[PDB]
Protein backbone atom coordinates (compact mmCIF):
# COMPACT_ATOMS: atom_id res chain seq x y z
CA UNK A 1 0.00 0.00 0.00
CA UNK A 2 3.06 2.56 -0.09
CA UNK A 3 3.27 5.23 -3.91
CA UNK A 4 6.23 6.35 -4.77
CA UNK A 5 5.97 9.09 -7.52
CA UNK A 6 9.39 11.08 -7.41
CA UNK A 7 10.34 10.49 -10.81
CA UNK A 8 14.13 10.83 -10.22
CA UNK A 9 16.84 9.20 -11.86
CA UNK A 10 17.64 5.30 -11.69
CA UNK A 11 21.51 5.97 -12.08
CA UNK A 12 22.10 2.29 -13.87
CA UNK A 13 25.87 2.69 -12.01
CA UNK A 14 27.44 3.71 -14.97
CA UNK A 15 28.66 6.78 -13.46
CA UNK A 16 27.36 8.81 -10.50
CA UNK A 17 26.01 11.87 -12.33
CA UNK A 18 22.91 13.55 -12.98
CA UNK A 19 22.12 13.29 -16.78
CA UNK A 20 19.78 11.23 -19.12
CA UNK A 21 21.01 8.87 -21.17
CA UNK A 22 22.75 6.23 -19.86
CA UNK A 23 21.10 7.25 -16.75
CA UNK A 24 17.94 5.71 -17.29
CA UNK A 25 16.50 9.00 -16.42
CA UNK A 26 12.53 9.02 -15.68
CA UNK A 27 11.24 6.72 -13.61
CA UNK A 28 7.83 6.01 -15.17
CA UNK A 29 7.64 5.58 -19.11
CA UNK A 30 6.00 7.33 -21.68
CA UNK A 31 5.38 4.40 -24.37
CA UNK A 32 2.20 3.30 -22.56
CA UNK A 33 0.99 -0.28 -23.44
CA UNK A 34 -2.09 1.71 -25.60
CA UNK A 35 -2.08 -0.01 -29.29
CA UNK A 36 -5.71 1.19 -29.37
CA UNK A 37 -8.00 -1.17 -30.05
CA UNK A 38 -5.58 -4.15 -31.46
CA UNK A 39 -2.79 -6.72 -30.00
CA UNK A 40 -3.32 -7.57 -26.62
CA UNK A 41 -3.11 -5.86 -23.41
CA UNK A 42 -4.23 -2.53 -24.75
CA UNK A 43 -5.15 -0.95 -21.31
CA UNK A 44 -8.32 -2.76 -20.60
CA UNK A 45 -9.13 -3.96 -16.65
CA UNK A 46 -9.64 -0.99 -14.73
CA UNK A 47 -8.35 -1.75 -10.97
CA UNK A 48 -10.54 -0.84 -8.08
CA UNK A 49 -8.88 -3.10 -5.02
CA UNK A 50 -10.89 -3.37 -1.74
CA UNK B 1 29.19 -8.70 -17.91
CA UNK B 2 29.34 -5.42 -15.19
CA UNK B 3 32.21 -4.13 -17.54
CA UNK B 4 30.39 -5.05 -20.63
CA UNK B 5 27.58 -2.95 -19.62
CA UNK B 6 29.20 -0.23 -17.99
CA UNK B 7 31.33 0.11 -20.71
CA UNK B 8 32.67 3.54 -22.15
CA UNK B 9 31.12 2.77 -25.81
CA UNK B 10 28.49 -0.16 -26.63
CA UNK B 11 25.75 2.59 -26.57
CA UNK B 12 22.92 -0.26 -27.38
CA UNK B 13 22.12 -2.78 -24.70
CA UNK B 14 19.10 -4.19 -26.14
CA UNK B 15 18.84 -6.45 -22.65
CA UNK B 16 15.79 -9.01 -22.13
CA UNK B 17 14.13 -11.21 -19.69
CA UNK B 18 16.75 -10.05 -17.34
CA UNK B 19 18.36 -6.60 -16.11
CA UNK B 20 21.86 -5.44 -17.25
CA UNK B 21 22.82 -6.03 -13.81
CA UNK B 22 21.17 -9.09 -12.94
CA UNK B 23 22.76 -10.70 -15.33
CA UNK B 24 25.86 -10.94 -13.82
CA UNK B 25 24.81 -13.11 -11.16
CA UNK B 26 22.61 -15.79 -13.25
CA UNK B 27 24.51 -19.09 -14.46
CA UNK B 28 24.30 -20.83 -17.36
CA UNK B 29 24.40 -23.13 -19.97
CA UNK B 30 25.25 -23.24 -23.55
CA UNK B 31 25.97 -19.64 -23.58
CA UNK B 32 26.35 -18.68 -27.63
CA UNK B 33 28.09 -14.97 -28.31
CA UNK B 34 26.85 -14.45 -32.36
CA UNK B 35 28.43 -11.46 -34.77
CA UNK B 36 27.92 -9.75 -37.11
CA UNK B 37 28.10 -6.39 -39.35
CA UNK B 38 25.73 -4.09 -40.71
CA UNK B 39 24.75 -0.95 -41.91
CA UNK B 40 23.59 2.20 -39.70
CA UNK B 41 20.26 1.56 -39.69
CA UNK B 42 20.51 -1.32 -36.75
CA UNK B 43 17.62 0.26 -34.85
CA UNK B 44 15.21 -2.29 -33.31
CA UNK B 45 16.27 -4.40 -36.48
CA UNK B 46 17.14 -7.35 -34.14
CA UNK B 47 13.63 -7.36 -31.76
CA UNK B 48 11.61 -10.50 -31.70
CA UNK B 49 8.73 -8.54 -32.60
CA UNK B 50 10.79 -6.87 -35.66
Amino acid sequence: FERDISTEIYQAGSTPCNGVKGFNCYFPLQPYGFQPTNGVGYQPYRVVVL
Amino acid sequence: YSVLYNSASFSTFKCYGVSPTKLNDLCFTNVYADSFVIRGDEVRQIAPGQ
